[PDB]
């Protein structure tokens, strides 16, 4: 029995459905992304690109060039460089 | 022969030459639809030619489901005209025919093993994959699918040219392996 | 049947209005008098350029305009399409047909284009 | 707090203009579509937080002369 | 700030209409007036959502369809609504979905 | 052409807090690494099913052949492994069914193939088209039928 | 008026009450505090949750 | 006396050890994924025999 | 050793704990699954020999000599997957000889 021939792993099929279902992000426009982007700095100062990506669901390219119009990267002894939402 | 191929499908990619609101296509138009999550462009069908187009916002539109060449042309200019109705300064630029699929019958069963074990440079023949034959023809680049039934499916072409030449070439083959 | 289930709607809703009444600082009588209203409301191209060639490529587009017709509102589980066929599992929604009202949960369509 | 930071990047845009001129708060909000009331007076307690460090410069009074170095 | 689904029905316009009535009487705010279309979308939600167990079934031809921000709106003509209790019959339909 | 150090004797070798050998000895190239953790793989695969050694050198030949070809470099490594272990036993005349490739593989039926169909473009070769009698043996044999009805199921599909 | 500013001036004392009533429950387990941490989360929702609304009324 | 049964504990011991921590490590990679990862596929056999 | 040493090593070993590293930066209220694995029930099967085909067969020591092959056994476990999601249902599925 062990290592029966099986077309697709059920886990895998499990995790494909889930992210067919959700989808890809999507492009949102520059003013509600700047919008969200100013209230999740609100919240506290410092934020790391992957959660910010995951706060503002939008495209990891897209938020990178809007992030860098405005926000800049310091580097920190807190772990790493990470960005900085403040424009100054 | 006296077998001629049938057109089953024409993509024909054409630009329009100026840039596009998706969203603003999707709110006006008749039957568009446009789910960014989903995919990038705007999926939009013209029942009287019976084909869908995708739509981006770059001004580039690609147009399927085409039974004829005249059909394709004609659907691509009807969708240009319908962006060009919703205020956009829609063109009809470079139109051409990427892909053409065409379809038709021998009239008898075919050896796939035999065919396989004679071109095996051209034929991929994988039943657990998928059950037609795959032969990829080097003088005309078309790829054709042939079954055991009897039915072939050629896809690749530019030109219906390239289709008949294809079944042309490929005819007397299956002629040396007729079940 | 379904004015029942408008009466337990209309107990919600001003059930959840209450706490925004108070929180805007007006007075209930606001409630009761909405209520009133609303009850009494209710009861060979060689230059291709030019698309002029073609023309009546369209349909009307005051249907949509109008929206005078019976209209259903709901919300969507699943929509498939296989060439020629829509295919329809909307969940809980309302639909008005000639004016009077149909509620239901599981809605399943099939249409042809 | 974050629409802030917005109306610091819109007086960036502002100087971008290069119209700068001696400017006040309600403005502001009026052009960036938000309105004055006691929320315009927490995020002005905010602001004044930012007054006490605006590296982008805004000043109480004739002010938002933000560049160390400007000349044109 | 909601879905904002049931506003453009009988019973959306009917409340809209008493707002509008109050607020010429100036005896709510039209502030008020939007908070109170809120906190009616949020219980009519509920409502159909959870006191609602009957299934339905339609069938007929469709004229158009439409897609953008995760709606629908589909327009079906001669469309036949059949359930096990009843059936209605309607000349054209449009169908507005979200989720 | 390298080298490593081990702990050594217990003096000088652990400093400060414990340096232990100086270092972390940090070898090789990518190009390197990368193919020795799928011929591993490649070995745990072949194991799950217990293929013989020599399918599994075949199978490593063919993943280096691939691997330097690069027409494959955009697929994931596990599935071009996969892929070359199809192909190994295909050319060794043991074939093995996709799914009983996929079973001892996180890569999926349809991965494998078109992996397996770029592999084949690749190398510019073939494999002999599989018969119903290579797979009897097998599936008798998991099965546990007698011999006499293994050879009447084969007869039987010929 | 006058007495709606003395109703205003009650319930400033209610809400101190509330707070500092409990900000020792937390302690026998501030309580302001964490309202006010709250109340921060949740705006970036709100917005994100609300030009929604926007654009589903101009879709429909 | 240590006969083969002691010896081969011994290195039994060691070996199961090292197969649990090669499960530990590799499922803990598709846990941290979302998948939902097979048995089966973590246990290397090879390190046992 | 085979009898009782074998089963008894592998009961010893401490069962597998495992859970996700606060997976989607939500809430996070244990929301990461924890995943729990315990061996069991060790069988031995008698000396096989598997041939290029794939086909298991017994294994005779002579065939061993002469082959140069190893005279060995197979080795399997009874294991127990228990799957906890913080759903308020925890799903103990049972992999029999692994």
């Amino acid at each position: 029995t062990n290592y029966k021939p099986v077309a697709n792993h059920q886990y895998n099929i499990e995790y494909e459905r889930k992210k067919k279902e959700d989808g890809k992000r999507a492009r949102a426009d520059k003013q509600h992304v700047l919008d969200m982007l100013f209230s999740a700095f609100e919240k506290h100062q410092y934020y790391n690109l992957k959660d910010l990506v995951d706060i503002t669901k939008q495209p990891v390219v897209y938020l990178k060039e809007i992030l860098k119009e405005i926000g800049v990267q310091n580097v920190k002894g807190i772990h790493k460089n990470t960005w900085e939402l403040k424009p100054e | 022969s006296g077998i001629v191929p049938q057109l089953q499908n024409i993509v024909s990619t054409v630009n329009l030459g100026c840039k596009l609101d998706l969203k603003t296509i999707a709110l006006r138009a008749r039957n568009a639809e446009y789910n960014p999550k989903r995919f990038a462009a705007v999926i939009m069908r013209i029942r009287e030619p019976r084909t869908t187009a995708l739509i981006f916002s770059s001004g580039k539109m690609v147009c399927t489901g085409a039974k004829s060449e005249e059909q394709s042309r004609l659907a691509a200019r009807k969708y240009a005209r319908v962006v060009q109705k919703l205020g956009f300064p829609a063109k009809f630029l470079d139109f051409k025919i990427q892909n053409m699929v065409g379809s038709c019958d021998v009239k008898f069963p075919i050896r796939l093993e035999g065919l396989v074990l004679t071109h095996q440079q051209f034929s991929s023949y994988e039943p657990e994959l998928f059950p037609g034959l795959i032969y990829r023809m080097i003088k005309p680049r078309i790829v054709l699918l042939i079954f055991v039934s009897g039915k072939v499916v050629l896809t690749g072409a530019k030109v219906r040219a390239e289709i008949y030449e294809a079944f042309e070439n490929i005819y007397p083959i299956l002629k040396g392996f007729r079940k | 049947t379904v004015p029942k289930l408008y009466r337990s709607v209309i107990e919600d809703v001003i059930n959840d209005v209450r706490d925004i009444f108070l929180d805007d600082g007006v007075d209930e009588q606001v409630l009761m008098e909405l209520k009133t209203l609303w009850e009494n409301k209710l009861m060979g191209q060689v230059e291709e350029e030019p698309l002029n060639s073609e023309d009546d490529v369209s349909d009307e587009e005051g249907q949509e305009l109008f929206d005078t017709e019976n209209v259903v509102v709901c919300q969507y589980d699943k929509i498939h399409r296989s060439k020629n066929k829509w295919k329809f599992h909307l969940k809980d929604g309302i639909m008005n047909l000639n004016g009077r009202d149909y509620i239901f949960s599981k809605a399943i369509g099939d249409a042809e284009w | 707090f974050g629409v802030l930071a917005k109306i610091v990047n819109y007086m960036k845009t502002r100087h971008q203009r290069g119209d700068t001129h001696p400017l006040t708060l309600d403005e502001i909000l009026d052009e960036t579509q938000h309105l004055d009331i006691g929320l315009k007076q927490k995020q002005w307690l905010m602001t004044e937080a930012l007054v006490n460090n605006p590296k982008i410069e805004v000043i109480d009074g004739k002010y938002a002369f933000k560049p160390k170095y400007n000349v044109r | 700030m909601a879905y904002q689904l049931y506003r453009n029905t009988t019973l959306g316009n009917s409340l809209q209409e008493s707002l509008d009535e109050l607020i010429q009487s100036q005896q709510i705010t039209p502030q008020l007036a939007l908070q109170v279309l809120l906190q009616f979308d949020k219980a009519i939600n509920a409502a159909l959502a959870q006191r609602v167990r009957n299934r339905v079934n339609f069938r007929g031809s469709l004229n158009t369809y439409r897609f953008c921000d995760n709606v629908w709106t589909f327009v079906l003509n001669d469309v036949e609504f059949r359930e096990v209790t009843e059936l209605i019959k309607v000349d054209k339909v449009k169908i507005v979905a979200c989720d | 052409l390298s080298t490593m150090i081990g702990k050594g004797t217990g003096a000088a070798s652990f400093d400060e807090f414990g340096n232990s050998k100086y270092q972390n000895r940090r070898t090789m190239s990518s190009s390197d690494r990368a193919m020795m953790n799928a011929f591993k793989e490649i070995t745990t695969m072949a194991d799950r099913i217990n293929l013989p050694r020599n399918i599994v050198d075949r199978t490593n030949n063919l993943f280096k052949q691939v691997y330097e070809q690069k027409s494959l470099k955009g697929r994931a490594n596990d599935a071009i492994a996969s892929a070359c272990l199809y192909i190994a036993c295909r050319q060794e005349g043991v074939p093995r069914t996709f799914k009983e490739i996929c079973a001892v593989s996180r890569i999926s039926k349809k991965e494998i193939g078109r992996c397996f169909k770029l592999i084949l473009k690749a190398l510019e070769t073939s494999v002999d088209l599989i018969t119903t009698g290579d797979f009897m043996s097998r599936f008798c044999s998991n099965l546990c039928l007698p011999k006499q009805v293994q050879m009447a199921a084969t007869h039987i599909a010929r | 008026a006058q007495l709606k500013f003395f109703e205003q001036l009650d319930q400033i004392e209610k809400q101190r009450k509330d707070e500092q009533e409990r900000e020792i429950l937390m302690r026998a387990a501030q309580l302001r505090l964490k309202q006010k941490a709250k109340e921060m989360q949740q705006q970036e929702l709100a917005q994100m949750r609300q030009r929604d609304a926007n654009l589903t009324a101009l879709a429909a | 006396l240590d006969l083969a049964g002691p010896l081969l504990a011994f290195l039994f011991r060691g070996m199961f050890k090292n197969l649990l921590k090669e499960v530990r490590i590799y499922a803990q990679k598709f846990i941290d994924r979302g998948k939902d990862f097979n048995l089966e596929l973590a246990i290397k056999t090879r390190i046992i025999s | 050793f085979i009898q009782m040493s074998v089963q008894r090593i592998v009961e010893d070993a401490p069962p597998i704990d495992l859970q996700a590293e606060a997976q989607h930066a939500s809430g996070e209220v244990e929301e990461p699954p924890r995943y729990l694995l315990k061996f069991e029930q060790i069988y031995l099967s008698k000396p096989t020999h598997w041939e290029r085909d794939g086909a298991p067969s017994p294994m005779m020591p002579n065939e061993a000599r002469l082959r140069n092959l190893t005279y060995s056994a197979p080795l399997y476990v009874d294991i127990t997957k228990t799957v906890i999601k913080e759903g308020e249902e925890q799903l103990q599925t049972q992999h029999q000889k692994t």
